[PDB]
């Protein structure tokens, strides 16, 4: 024909006039990487892996089901604190193993929980057996958990 | 080579050996440029003036064979239904058939017997017409063009005191058009000459390679868009 | 739209599938063709010399005139389902100004 | 070809849109622009040096079969209504037809029989007129134009001792417009030549794609807007 | 073509296919531009050299009807009115028709007979008045150019002991104006060549497209401004 | 060469990928331009001005070596079946070989001897036909071809008391087209010339290097996709 | 005065409305046209392409 | 004609002498907003 025009991706860029977009951006990208992520793919468009279940295996090796909507998380040092709503408020301890997470259920009880008022925490790493997990609702007393 | 041919190969030779690496034609669009591609060769091909080797409908065997398959013998039919008004006191006006491009011989078979028709032009017709006698050859008779609605009307101006029996027309039939898909699929009502179906081309092989060049030669023109281009491409429109 | 691109199947070269449509379009237009290659036959996607070249749809309105403006925005997208990883470097858009 | 085809290869071979959202190359320009194609084809077709063969009306087959659908006999009508004033003594002043474009041949039917009519020269006139006798030869009679109130008024300066019958004159038609669209459904009340309804070409199919390929060009270098094209191209408007 | 034509399809050529790409013409000054074209496009095709095929007045079909509307035949008027003084002892001064653009036939009606006047030029009056007789010939007439004051004069030169009882021009008509609109409706007293309303083109059809052609290449050189081009498109204004 | 080896050098000369994970250039697109390639070898080589020597077919060694292997000898076979309507009265209508390319030489045996056809042309056709005899000459036959349905039909006018046994015909066979590799392997349903199989070259090896070297540089031409270069490599399709 | 522009009513296209004057003025010159468009006839303002 | 020249509305400028002013302003406006609001139109003239 007559002319050409090459287009690079250093980026997403919206919210700047058509007329006068850069062709150095992508105006709008879906599931796309841009750095080099488990190959040598920078500045090069790529794809997102996918995600792997993980099972949720008790120490006995049963499965483990969580009850329900989940209002917060906390990572102490390898250990995953989740608290979740459902039909009882429930606190979960899960351990990664090399293809599973060891699931402890450390209540199941009536600890007055709210979807209006997720879960914030502090954990702390004192000692083996000291391992704390301070929480804080917006509705509820600040509550503490070993 | 089938439609299906032409269309495969327009892109071995339009779009970069087949990369899609030139801006891409339709269908409709390689039909459109294959039937102009093929009027442009038969009337390129015809004047011996307008082709590269200044040689015309039978100057080689290469042109025999090339308008083989247009080649069409027809009969004349009187146009007594309307009474129209003639230009020659003697002249009977005779219609030509429809499907009529180049007329390249005609013969009237009179009550004397068979006479070659020669086409008089409008000079000749004022130089003949101005001597004593005013009537052509033993061996010949006149055909000058009337007054013509929706076809071709010729007044035949045979010698007086002869009655026309017949009269046959050896012309170039007009070449169907090149369409390599049902265009009515895809493209709401576009017809090329009034036919929106597959239509194969009605000419000997010889030329199928002429027309496929012409037609990838115009597309290239058509799409470069220089002005310089299209003018110096459209010298070979006639 | 000339573009340089691969996909990948757990260290394996996939030579035949990158991309699944192109979506084109601009304030009065917008085309799309599914990015089929066929070998013999002339499709919109085809790929020789390690290059990719994609004829950018026509409008749907007409399905004749083809994407004039000054501007219009270019989508490539996959929309099959599939598991490749598809290194996608660049792309180059041929226009007539 | 018909109105609806002539739009869309014009459409094809020039790259224009047929939406409205982009005004595109609309219906009443590219209509416009095929008339103009259209007579420039016609002048430059029926002059021998306006064309690229050196070949006039009648110097080829394909120059008799272009000009087929336009030849036209008709008589001219005694214009002894207006009592005006002639350039010659024994002239008679007759009336020619309205949509005549160029006389090929003219013809007088007087008591001593049809004599072709000479388009006499405003120099051959006094040239003539200065000798003894001052009449035309045996079998033909002179013709000089006279004035002329929109149409075209003609002396028939026959030979004296002589009166006219009939007046039979053989002209190309004045070609009819292209208009690809009813001009009246979106532009007010443009014409191109006072119509503004779908008007069909006249011609033969042969000088079809010579038309459109004319028009595209015109359309190519009118869009340019350089002068240097327009010059160029305004060359092959006679 | 009307004049609403003219100004609609200037735009069409000279504003870039109507797009306002170039620099956009009032009416006046379309008007302005088709009244010198159509003067220049007059003044080219009457002198064969002005041309581009070489050919004048009465030397092709396409010429004749081309002036066909412009040949006026008109008596002279004696011009005993005013006692002035002749070049000539026997030349009775004629008053010339006030619309005369170029003259192509006189003749004058003597008491011996008509005789076809031959405009004389300054070399050979004196030439063949140093010879004894010093007398046309039997069947001719001279005239020479006199004092002319707002109009023509010319000195009929006949042969002693005739009398002049009449005089006949046959010539060129002076075009009318072509104008676009009411000039005085948005412009204050701008006449083109004294008449401020709507004029049609007083022409045949045939050189409507040649004007708007050559009015569109004026414009196109009065608008880029070169003096090269003003220089060069001036070369055609005669 | 066989179809391995022109796939083989042109993959050399051109320098392509064999490969597929590149898609290179492949088997289709080298058989379309192999073919393309012959045929024009052909056409040009058959006229002596389409080559650079400005030898034919017969006008030197190696080009009598050429086409010896295209060179058929067959029959024309009499169409009494269809009851068509001939331009002559005593014309015998036969049809040719369904693979013809080129006539150069055809004979008719009668009762009265074997007689050499002349390929009359159009205007030889009414200038012999305007004399008092109107057959040919004592060793000669007339030819001109007539209405053809998906062949070619020919009248052979033969002098008149006379009837027609034989009519020889020796003619350059169409050459049969050179395919790679079996196309409807990878190619659904693509065709070159209505096969799809593998086409051994049916020609001399010794233009075989000509055909390659045609090929490459249409390859490299098209693959350019410079509309100059298509142009000037179109001159050499005829 | 060659200019890009674009008139929308709720995702609607208007490819008719842009601008209705054009004041253009100097120390010592000053005119104004209302910017129509009519197809067929010349107007102040045409669109294309 | 011969000679062009290309404006931008990088914003609103006054005070500037006409024959020294830049095409990239623009001399007054009404009504009209340069940032992307309600829609990505920056750096390109719209609407209140």
């Amino acid at each position: 024909a007559l002319k050409k025009e090459q287009h690079f991706f250093k980026g997403m860029q919206r919210d700047l006039s058509v007329s006068k977009f850069n062709p150095e951006y992508a105006f709008d990208a879906q599931n796309i990487r841009i750095t080099a992520r488990e190959h040598d793919t920078l500045l090069s468009v790529s794809n997102e892996k996918g995600n792997k279940e993980i099972p949720l295996q008790s120490p006995s090796g049963d499965p483990v089901v969580i009850d329900g909507v989940l209002l917060g998380q906390n990572v102490l040092n390898n250990y995953v604190t989740l608290f979740t709503k459902g039909t009882n408020d429930n606190i979960y301890r899960l351990e990664n193993k090399g293809t599973y997470f060891e699931t402890l259920i450390l209540f199941s009880g009536n600890l007055n929980f709210s979807t209006d008022y997720p879960i914030e925490s502090i954990s702390v790493y004192e000692n083996n057996n000291i391992q704390k997990v301070y929480w804080v609702d917006g509705l509820n007393q600040a509550r503490v958990i070993n | 080579m089938n439609v299906n041919e032409f269309s495969n190969e327009f892109d071995v030779l339009y779009n970069n050996i087949m990369s899609n690496a030139a801006p891409g034609l339709n269908e409709y669009e390689k039909s459109v440029l294959l039937t102009k591609a093929q009027e442009e060769i038969v009337k390129n091909y015809f004047e011996p003036a307008g082709n590269k080797y200044g040689k015309g409908l039978d100057d080689s065997p290469k042109r025999q064979i090339d308008f083989s398959e247009l080649i069409k013998v027809g009969e004349g039919v009187l146009n007594t239904s309307a009474p129209t008004i003639t230009f020659d006191k003697r002249a009977k006006v005779y219609d030509l058939p429809a499907d009529l491009f180049l007329v390249i011989n005609e013969a009237v078979d009179t009550n004397a017997g068979t006479k070659q028709i020669v086409p008089i032009s409008y000079s000749d017709y004022t130089r003949l017409m101005s001597r004593p006698y005013k009537e052509p050859v033993k061996y010949q008779a006149w055909r000058i063009i009337t007054t013509s609605i929706n076809n071709i009307s010729v007044e035949l101006i045979v010698n007086s005191n002869e009655t026309i029996t017949d009269y046959k027309v050896r012309y170039i039939r007009r070449p169907a058009p090149i369409i390599t898909t049902n265009l009515s699929s895809e493209y709401g009502d576009v017809t090329i000459n009034g036919v929106s179906t597959v239509s194969e081309c009605e000419l000997n092989p010889i030329i199928h390679s002429e027309i496929l060049q012409r037609a990838v030669e115009l597309a290239k023109a058509a799409y470069q868009g220089d002005l310089q281009a299209s003018v110096e491409l459209g010298q070979r429109s006639e | 739209v000339e573009f340089r691109a691969d996909s990948w199947d757990s260290d394996n070269l996939i030579s035949n599938k990158t991309f699944d449509t192109l979506d084109v379009w601009n304030e009065y237009q917008h085309g799309t063709t599914p990015l089929t290659n066929l070998l013999g036959h002339p499709s919109p996607l085809k790929k020789k010399f390690r290059i990719w070249r994609a004829n950018i749809p026509r409008a749907i309105a007409n399905n004749r005139d083809r994407i004039r403006n000054t501007w219009a925005y270019i989508k490539l997208g996959m929309n099959t389902p599939n598991t490749y990883r598809t290194e996608f470097h660049d792309a180059i858009i041929h226009y007539f100004a």
